[PDB]
């Protein structure tokens, strides 16, 4: 955003809505690929923790860890706290989620992740 | 004569610019372009 002469030079995804606050303007601008976008704009919201400092939001960026209650986890992790397995989100077996893929498809609901 | 000044009497005949009363305009000779620069030398750059 500052260094008010940036739009004129070539940017840095990284140094444009990484390591300065950023206008989802720039964002839109330097993603296009607008289903990454919204990966992006996830990663911002769930990242607005993580806004500081910068290896904080790589790491955000890396999505391997739940920020605050786990909006952003995008591991691989599949079970249950207690080993039981972890049901379809998508799927109604054996119960009908009220909140599942169809509320909340910006998560990337995996398999059973 | 009376061009020439002399200090003693403040003598001195006063007189316009002949360029002032009738101006002569040819326009201006600008075939060449004329850059600004940057101080370094290059502007912009990247990484590599
Ligand atoms: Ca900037
Ligand atoms: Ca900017
Ligand atoms: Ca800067
Ligand atoms: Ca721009
Ligand atoms: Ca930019
Ligand atoms: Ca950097």
């Amino acid at each position: 955003a500052n260094t008010f002469l940036e739009e004129v030079r070539k940017g840095n995804l990284e140094r444009e809505c990484v390591e300065e606050t950023c206008s989802y303007e720039e964002a839109f601008e330097a993603l296009e690929s607008s289903t990454a976008t919204d990966v992006f704009w996830a990663k911002y919201t769930a990242c607005e923790t993580a806004r500081t400092p910068r290896d904080k939001l790589a790491a955000c960026l890396e999505g391997n860890c739940a920020e605050g209650l786990g909006t952003n986890y995008r591991g691989h992790v599949n079970i249950t706290r207690s080993g039981i397995e972890c049901q379809l989100w998508r799927s109604r077996y054996p119960h009908k989620p009220e909140i599942n893929s169809t509320t909340h498809p910006g998560a990337d609901l995996q398999e059973n992740f | 004569d009376r061009t020439r000044y002399f200090s003693m009497w403040n003598q001195a005949v006063d007189s316009y610019d002949p360029d002032v009363r009738i101006i002569e305009n040819h326009g201006t000779e600008d075939e060449l372009p004329n850059y600004c620069f940057p101080l370094g030398g290059i502007g912009i750059t990247d990484t590599f």
